[PDB]
């Protein structure tokens, strides 16, 4: 109140170094009035006050302390930037959840000298192969280098042999290696796409052994009716409709698969799918008028033989 | 300028004069006016004061404390909807240090996830029976299964025909295990129909 900018400074100072030890809530208090009384640049308390707050939050257990090391180093950082980093380590390993909360803590840290930060986070015979393919090979590579040695792990390892052989039948070797230890299907249909890939793929498939089939039945089938069929006889037998779909896209379509119908008519009141599997192939018969009336003769031949069939 | 200062030796006036020192861009000095305000008229004027103070002030940690200062009542929890998606459940847990209050918690923490929401009602039973009928209902609904049911039976015992047919529901969802507690229950509604047409 006596206007005095350095008396005061020297009061307040001269106060906070006995006065706290208990504890020091008066002196944030004291530290937000001198920043109060400093604006009415300056806002170096404003750090202090904060700092000593978070600090002054006790650490009880150990996740506790940790979630409190996750708050006090961010203010820290924003604003013995080592050691800072190093108390921070010993309160994340000093505490099962602190392995993902650190990790992004210390990346980040190290990041703000690599060599050595990468090893204390790393510190197990597949994470050394992954790491002799893509360390050398500064962000993405080192940058999920120990991001990634800790589902999806077999599918971004291929994706990044790919990327970094390109940069290949080297590294898609490896995924396609990989796959086989469904998922081989996977790193099978990917390097085809990029006809060796075409075939292998099949191959893999056939020594192998119904979503898994119909990839690489409509794989070979699209590349351009023969091999379309025989992987249907050896998988279908869902798989009763995708059989019929088959026929569809693969001259003897309405006797065939009028039988195979009734047949599992006869195998299991049961039979809508031998009168619209009739009323699909009348209809879809080239001919409009003509088109649309053969398609109801060819729904009404499956409906009428269908309900004079017990 | 220090002419004008002279004024701030000796609100509308306030703020007009903030606007001054914006227009000249001093930027934090006119923050420090804001401190001077606020100091003086008390959690009534201040709070004009200090809405538009916040709202410019995160325009430009330090906000943060500001509001924790400030702390000491739709505006601290416009504040707090800021400072959490700019930690969240913290947030809330300030919400929670007054139904409509406790619908947005549970609005916010269902914007989290699930999870939480069904853990809100529990903090949220302690016209307020009819909030958390709304909420606990849902949550059974949603429905660890066991304590759910049996919660369903205490939140059903908690505390009226369509509750009846609530609890009535509640009885039938069992395989042919839900019909004593069903009866009970409609039972206890016809109760309810007691002490209610025992009112005068």
């Amino acid at each position: 109140n006596q206007k005095e900018f350095e008396r005061v400074r020297v009061i307040y100072k001269y106060a906070l170094d006995r006065i706290s030890k208990q504890e020091l809530f008066k002196n944030y208090t004291i530290f937000e009035k001198k920043f109060g009384d400093r604006r009415g640049k300056r806002r170096f308390q404003y750090e202090e006050e904060v700092k000593a707050n978070p600090h002054n939050y006790d650490a009880w257990f150990d996740y506790l302390r940790l979630v409190e090391s996750d708050a006090e180093a961010e203010a820290v950082r924003e604003v013995n930037v080592p050691p800072i980093q190093e108390k921070r380590h010993w309160k994340r390993y000093i505490y099962n959840y602190a392995l993902y909360e650190e990790l992004e803590a210390k990346d980040p840290e190290r990041t703000r000298q690599a060599s050595l930060e990468l090893i204390p986070h790393k510190k197990a015979k597949m994470w050394i192969l992954y790491a002799q393919f893509e360390i050398r090979q500064s962000l993405a590579r080192r940058a999920l280098g120990t991001s990634i040695g800790k589902l999806f792990k077999v599918y971004i390892e291929l994706e990044l042999q790919l990327r970094e052989f390109d940069r290949k039948f080297l590294e898609f070797g490896p995924e396609n290696c990989t796959s086989w230890i469904e998922l081989e299907t996977i790193l099978g249909d990917i390097d085809r796409a990029r006809l060796a890939i075409s075939q292998p793929r099949l191959d893999m498939p056939e020594v192998l052994w119904i979503d898994f089939e119909i990839e690489q039945e409509e794989t070979e089938r699209t590349r351009n009716y023969r091999r379309l069929l025989q992987r249907t006889q050896h998988v279908k037998v869902f798989e009763l409709s995708s059989g019929k779909e088959g026929s569809l896209t693969k001259n003897k379509t309405m006797r065939n698969c009028e039988e195979k119908e009734e047949r599992l008519m006869l195998l299991e009141s049961f039979e809508e799918e031998f009168g619209t599997a009739s009323d699909k192939e009348r209809v879809d018969k080239l001919m409009e008028k003509v088109k649309k009336r053969r398609k109801v003769q060819t729904d009404d031949g499956s409906d009428a033989g269908w309900e004079e069939y017990f | 300028r220090k002419l004008e200062r002279a004024r701030d030796l000796f609100d509308g006036c306030p703020p007009k004069y903030a606007k001054t020192l914006y227009l000249l861009y001093a930027q934090l000095e006119e923050e420090w006016g804001l401190a001077r305000h606020a100091m003086a008229v008390y959690e009534r004027a201040t709070r004009a004061v200090e809405p538009a103070q916040q709202y410019d002030m995160f325009n430009i940690i330090y906000g943060v404390t500001h509001t924790r200062g400030i702390y000491q009542h739709a505006r601290e929890m416009c504040l707090r909807f800021a400072d959490m998606e700019c930690g969240e459940i913290d947030r809330a847990r300030a919400i929670y240090s007054t139904w409509k209050d406790f619908e947005v918690r549970h609005g916010n923490e269902d914007t989290i996830k699930e999870m939480l929401r069904i853990r809100r009602s529990v903090q949220a039973t302690y016209f307020m029976a009819s909030q958390m009928l709304k909420v606990s209902g849902s949550a059974t609904g949603t429905v660890a299964p066991g304590q759910s049911g049996m919660d369903d039976m205490k939140l059903l015992e908690q505390r009226l025909a369509a509750e009846a047919e609530r609890d009535q529901p509640l009885r039938a969802q069992s395989k042919i295990l839900f019909v004593r507690s069903d009866a009970s229950r409609e039972e206890l509604a016809e109760l309810a129909q007691q002490v209610n047409p025992e009112e005068i």
